[PDB]
């Protein structure tokens, strides 16, 4: 019943998104050329969360791709699992998105935002009981930020009913692309931290990390992150496709986590990541998933829960297991680290187990954390923002499109509240 | 058939002025208030940080 | 006996009439919660965001008292970054 | 000083009616949303 509309935003979000979904056909089991050669029938018992049946076993995904050129749409398409999508989805521009906030929020967005708001519309209303939005992109560019946030708020504002989960690649210092994104994130997070329900943050440092030391690759290129990144988004929403002991509903998840309406800024992690070599002798079970899972160099941030406090914790695991092996790690993991939790909440953490492991693996976890060391993030942001308000710096691109200080200040002063907002329950 | 146009297109000019001129002054008067309202929110962010 | 009826009978009532406060409570608060739920049928959860002039005019005459649910806490600063000039103003008319 | 103890006095005393005249009616509980500081 319950189903999900997906959206890739921008040239990341796309990218990611394509990879997402070849990891999703993969799990169900059906070909690029879009028939069905799975194995079982628990998989697809509830493929209409993500697909639908177009004209005799051809599914078609429910994503829809943005975007202001043709160039990634043609590399998607020439992409393996790339001829699956409905052509009528692949709306983009022709311009370009110039890497400008302006450029995506208010004037390419103002020329293409009805349009994809039609073909949204027109496949939430194609699915039947919705349960909610996912949007994959990143807050450090133009349309990243621009054209997905603007199209978050708008899809907030139309159905103002559905959870919704976005999976923002936040900007890292040292991995630093373009010169403009400190202030593409703060004029992203300012309406994500007002509009849109809870963004999954992510970033390439931590990507990077991951990869070195528990993968030890040695040329990871943006197909192990994008990998990763899947694997995440692929496990975030298990329970609707396969029946599980213990089932979680995204609203669920959300309500656990979220104790206020402005603390949903989830830091995710995914268990296990064994290196190719090193896993042959590696031994998986529930009393070491758990502490891969709360090993702080795990985590796909930058910001070691280690420099701050635990609100809430969810744990997902796939597989047939021991619940009561489930809890009592829990426990004894709270018992232990009980000065990195917050003391006016027992329990912290929220357990969920679901029934079927991905694709090879026996035993599979997901963390998604709502710590509140996550501020890390946008005080360095916040940091790198004034570093360059101070002298106007780079800023006519965006005088020029029509938008005052007046909103500039409105961010900064936002990020700033936000991160006391997270320090003061510390 | 003479005093049918005739009539139609004097309703037609009437509802014509009427609609821009409203137009016009409903857009004088929501720059005012944009106006306004950045007036207010550079208060409430000035008013942070000053002491108690 | 007719006396002990009428004890047993006033006794029941009283008993009862303890249940009935817990149900003229349950009238009232159903009546209210519903004269709220009718308006909103339009917009439920957009209509509470108002503009600043609204916001500002609404509470008091100019205020905003923040109801401790929503977690934004804006006017109390976490004491970290707490600011207090009071010290550094002059005592002497040589300071001046 | 006095002045002081005047004003806290009333302001405690006009929390005490303001809860009496809304559990009076007892359309709202006795307390809803946020919560007074006391000096
Ligand atoms: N994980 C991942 N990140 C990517 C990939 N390609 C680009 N990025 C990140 O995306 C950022 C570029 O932002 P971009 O999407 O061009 O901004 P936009 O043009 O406004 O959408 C860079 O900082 C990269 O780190 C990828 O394949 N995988």
């Amino acid at each position: 019943m319950r189903e999900i509309v997906h959206i890739q935003g921008g040239q990341c979000g796309n990218q990611i998104g394509a990879k997402f979904w070849e990891v999703v056909s993969d799990e169900h089991g059906i070909d690029p050329t879009g028939t069905y050669h799975g194995d079982s029938d628990l998989q697809l018992e509830r493929i209409n969360v993500y697909f639908n049946e177009a004209t005799g076993g051809r599914y078609v995904p429910r994503a829809i791709l943005m975007d202001l050129e043709p160039g990634t749409m043609d590399s998607v398409r020439s992409g393996p699992y790339g001829q699956i999508f409905r052509p009528d989805n692949f709306v983009f521009g022709q311009t370009g998105a110039g890497n400008n906030w302006a450029k995506g929020h208010y004037t390419e967005g103002a020329e293409l935002i009805d349009s994809v708001l039609d073909v949204v519309r027109k496949e939430a209303e194609s699915c039947d009981c919705l349960q909610g939005f996912q949007v994959c992109h990143s807050l450090g560019g133009g349309t990243g930020s621009g054209m997905g946030t603007l199209l978050i708020s708008k899809i907030r504002e139309e159905y103002p009913d559905r959870m919704m989960l976005t999976f923002s690649v936040v900007p890292s210092p040292k991995v630093s692309d373009t010169v403009v994104e400190p202030y593409n994130a703060t004029l992203s997070v300012h309406q994500l931290v007002e509009n849109a329900d809870e963004c999954m943050v992510l970033d390439n440092e931590a990507l990077y990390d991951i990869c070195f030391r528990t993968l030890k690759l040695t040329t990871p290129t943006f197909g192990d992150l994008n990998h990763l990144i899947s694997a995440v988004m692929s496990g975030i929403t298990c329970c609707l496709r396969f029946p599980g002991q213990l089932n979680a509903d995204l609203r669920k998840l959300a309500v656990n986590l979220i104790p206020f309406p402005r603390l949903h800024f989830f830091m995710v992690g995914f268990t296990p990541l064994t290196s190719r070599g090193s896993q042959q002798y590696r031994a998986l079970t529930v009393p070491e998933l758990t502490q891969q899972m709360w090993d702080a160099k795990n985590m796909m941030c930058a910001a070691d829960p280690r420099h701050g406090r635990y609100l809430t914790a969810s744990a997902l695991f796939r597989g047939r297991m021991s619940t009561k092996e489930v809890d009592e790690q829990m426990l004894n993991v709270q018992n232990k680290n009980s000065s990195y939790f917050v003391e006016w909440i027992p329990n912290n953490v929220k357990s969920s187990v679901c029934d079927i492991p991905p694709k090879g693996l026996k035993m599979s976890a997901t963390f998604i954390g709502n710590s509140t060391a996550i501020q890390e993030m946008f005080k360095r942001v916040s940091e790198q923002f004034t570093a360059m308000f101070r002298r106007k710096a780079f800023l006519h691109w965006y005088t020029g499109e029509g938008m005052d200080e007046m909103e500039f200040t409105e961010a900064e002063s936002n990020m700033n509240d936000l991160v006391s907002e997270y320090q003061q329950y510390q | 058939k003479s005093s049918m146009d005739a009539f139609r297109a004097g309703q037609a000019e009437r509802l014509k002025q009427l609609s821009l001129a409203s137009s016009g002054a409903m857009e004088t008067l929501r720059g005012k208030l944009a106006v306004a309202e950045n007036v207010l929110k550079l208060a409430e962010l000035a008013r942070k940080y000053e002491t108690e | 006996n007719r006396l002990r009826v009428e004890a047993r009978k006033e006794a029941m009532l009283a008993g009862r009439a303890g249940k009935f406060a817990d149900v003229q409570a349950t009238r009232i608060k159903t009546m209210r919660q519903l004269i709220e739920n009718r308006k909103y049928v339009e917009k439920h959860r957009k209509l509470h965001k108002p503009t600043i002039v609204e916001r500002y005019a609404n509470y008091g005459s100019g205020t905003y008292a923040p109801l401790q649910r929503e977690g934004r806490f804006p006017e109390s600063k976490p004491l970290g970054k707490e600011i207090e000039t009071e010290g550094y103003a002059p005592v002497t008319l040589k300071g001046v | 000083q006095y002045d002081v103890a005047k004003v806290s006095k009333a302001h405690n005393d006009l929390i005490r009616v303001y809860e009496a005249k809304l559990t009076e009616f007892g359309i709202p509980v006795d307390e809803l949303g946020f919560r007074p500081l006391v000096t």
